[PDB]
């Protein structure tokens, strides 16, 4: 709902070339991955936003994402 | 607006309080001092000779923030009319004392010291308050916030703890403080309220439509219901939405045509 | 292309729904990179469910499982 | 009973030190105390749930570890 | 394995929380040690997240604000 579908799957397929390596995705599943991502980034941004607030900044910076992801246990 | 003159009396009755810092400052240094309650006003006696006066008839809200759960104890005065000291004009003047300390990387006797100062300080403050309330014939009252009704939010781009009092929604422990008089609120409207969201913004719209809306950002959903319940006990109506709305545009639209706004069904557009 | 699955305005919309008031210009690439990592981990975990069963086609169901591992 | 008061300030300092905290504000001990009581309560609550699902009155280390997987 | 908390007061804490439950409950020593090993591990990890936060605020001393932020991102209550 929040992202354009077309460029998103161009990313899904571009990723798909690294695995089987012959893979084709059911349309329902491409849609389910987009849904999953949108939710992930929104919630990430919610945590990012809190980090900026902690630092007395309106604006969020990659500093902020990196802190959120660290505490979330994503990338050390 | 010009004030009246402080009426000071020389006599047995002069409720006073020592060891008090004044926010905001008179310099880039913290001016410690003493606060004195005279006939029609408050005198603050600083060490450096700097003296600030506050009139009981200029006090809009008088807040007492105890030290429980805090590193300080506060007297807060929200003023009806901004008064000028230092460079700027200041609607908010407060007085605090610090009760707490910082360890670097089990001391027992020193903990009796702790609770006793915390007990002194807050007895000092209650006994002073009880006098001043009596000097004014209970006409000026210290509103103590209800901590059970508290919630955390980010009005100012810090995350503080906002607490209701009888007449107000309040934070007196962070500078700049946050004071909102409930009687002046038209309605509340909550934004970003939807499942899978851990945080919502709360929008405070004033009866005076010229006044820009006051935002409280990134409040935990868990607090959404407790807050609503408080809003009702205040006869403050509220509404909900997923989308963040442009309030300066909405308020512009309304103030520029206050008539036809209420021809659409008014605030019903919030549903 | 130079966009990895996400357009600058979609990033702004996403961040907007998160409580974000303002955006450092640096965020778009940070968001894009971070999204590629999350997407990979989930795809990677998914196709493994697909080849635990024997299929060369990933279904929606293969995605729901990949997500209950995180 | 307040036995959350028995978990000691030096204990909290020690734990902190290991987390790499250099310096500590005074309100950390009550926060930490509360934080712990909540966490502890979740695990014990979850844990006894495995214990009566097996129809036992005694909590095994097995109950405790399974509960931690929920957390 | 290290155990920075003294075992005895930790035990009282576990048995206190043991009321407000099946009123007859016993715990195996291994079960109490497991809880203890878990708790100290949670606190240490939490203190790391906390300290990161204080750094983010350009502070060396951690404050409840730091803990609360950290716990909030983690999804705790």
């Amino acid at each position: 709902l929040l992202i354009r579908k077309l460029p998103f799957q161009r990313l899904v397929r571009e990723i798909a070339q690294d695995f089987k390596t012959d893979l084709r995705f059911q349309s329902s599943a491409v849609m389910a991955l987009q849904e999953a991502c949108e939710a992930y980034l929104v919630g990430l941004f919610e945590d990012t936003n809190l980090c900026a607030i902690h630092a007395k900044r309106v604006t969020i910076m990659p500093k902020d994402i990196q802190l959120a992801r660290r505490i979330r246990g994503e990338r050390a | 607006v010009k004030q009246d003159s402080l009426v000071i009396n020389l006599n047995r009755s002069n409720p006073k309080l020592k060891d008090l810092y004044i926010r905001p400052n008179i310099a880039q240094k913290r001016m410690q001092g003493s606060l004195e309650a005279h006939v029609n006003g408050f005198r603050f006696t600083s060490v450096r000779g700097d003296k600030v006066d506050i009139l009981y008839n200029n006090i809009k809200h008088a807040l007492f923030q105890p030290c429980d759960g805090e590193m300080i104890i506060v007297l807060h005065f929200h003023l009806k009319n901004a008064i000028m000291f230092g460079k700027k004009r200041h609607t908010d003047v407060q007085f605090y004392t610090e009760v707490g300390e910082i360890t670097t990387d089990d001391d027992l006797y020193a903990e009796q010291m702790e609770r006793e100062m915390r007990h002194k300080l807050k007895t000092a403050f209650k006994n002073f308050i009880e006098k001043v309330e009596a000097l004014t014939k209970e006409e000026l009252e210290f509103e103590v916030p209800f901590r059970d009704l508290g919630f955390n939010g980010a009005p100012y781009r810090s995350t503080c703890l906002l607490q209701p009092t009888s007449s107000a929604l309040v934070n007196a422990t962070e500078w700049p403080p946050f004071v909102v008089t409930l009687d002046e609120v038209e309605l509340i409207h909550f934004e970003r309220v939807q499942f899978h969201l851990k945080n919502f913004d709360m929008v405070i719209v004033y009866k005076d439509y010229s006044k820009k809306v006051t935002m409280i950002n990134a409040i935990p959903v868990a607090s959404l219901d407790p807050i609503k319940e408080w809003l009702n006990s205040c006869d403050l109506k509220y509404t909900e939405g997923v989308q963040s709305l442009n309030w300066t545009k909405i308020m512009k639209t309304i103030v520029d045509d206050p008539e036809g706004f209420f021809e659409q069904g008014g605030w019903s557009f919030l549903e | 292309d130079n966009i990895q699955g996400i357009t600058k305005p979609a990033i702004r919309r996403l961040a907007r729904r998160g409580g974000v008031k303002r955006i450092s210009g640096l965020i778009y690439e940070e968001t894009r990179g971070v999204l590629k990592v999350f997407l990979e981990n989930v795809i990677r975990d998914a196709v493994t469910y697909t080849e635990h069963a024997k299929r060369k086609t990933v279904t929606a169901m293969d995605v729901v499982y990949a997500l209950k591992r995180q």
